[PDB]
């Protein structure tokens, strides 16, 4: 039995931690909703 | 149950203790999450029940109580924020410049941020605070790191 619990408001935060890169990837999406890399 | 707009954890007591299986968005009386988080099962909110209304395994999305309401899109240029809600941890905003998933059916924004599987369904926001998609369906690249699509549904 699944249940939900509130975790916060949805708002943009100024001075949030800025991280992560921006990779451009060739991908395929199958009928089961799974992404895979195309190489 | 609680119907206030915001971000919510999706929990289960079926396993050991209380386990966070994912996250979702409550907006305009509709609960939005990824299909792989709930597998389309009913949800509880206090004494109330949330029944699935729309879902699609290939998009990996599901809405409860009403049709999908989120329709903002990444502009293809600006940084966005993942409002990550990790299991047992406080909601935290992380800013990033999305990359791209190139597919035979068009291009999709992608966020190269690595969080536990139970963080799936956390919202990705633009600078106006609008939800442009949900985090949690992606791929594991060469170096073992995780890259999620910015998955968004259609507002009918
Ligand atoms: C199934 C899924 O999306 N899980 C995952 C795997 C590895 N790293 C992060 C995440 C969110």
């Amino acid at each position: 039995d699944m249940y939900i619990e509130r975790a916060g408001d949805i708002t943009w935060e100024k001075d949030a931690e800025v991280t992560g890169n921006s990779p451009r990837l060739d991908v395929a999406l199958d009928e089961s909703g799974d992404f895979s890399l195309v190489e | 149950g609680e119907t206030t707009d915001g971000v919510y954890r999706v929990m289960t007591r079926r396993l050991l203790g209380s386990t966070q299986v994912g996250v979702g968005v409550m907006q305009e009386g509709v609960f939005h999450t990824m299909w792989h988080v709930t597998k389309g099962a009913a949800l509880r909110s206090g004494e109330g029940r949330l029944d699935p209304y729309w879902g699609d395994v290939k998009q990996d999305l599901v809405s409860y109580c009403g049709p999908w309401k989120l329709d903002a899109a990444w502009d293809g240029l600006s940084e966005v924020q993942l409002l990550a809600v990790p299991p047992g941890e406080r909601a935290k905003n992380i800013q990033t410049l999305p990359g791209i998933f190139k597919t035979k059916d068009g291009d999709i924004g992608a966020v190269a941020l690595d969080y536990p599987a139970g963080t799936s369904g956390s919202p990705i926001l633009d600078k106006c605070g609008r939800v442009i998609g949900l985090y949690g369906n992606g791929v594991v690249i060469k170096n073992g790191s995780y890259v999620s699509a910015i998955t968004q549904g259609k507002r009918e």
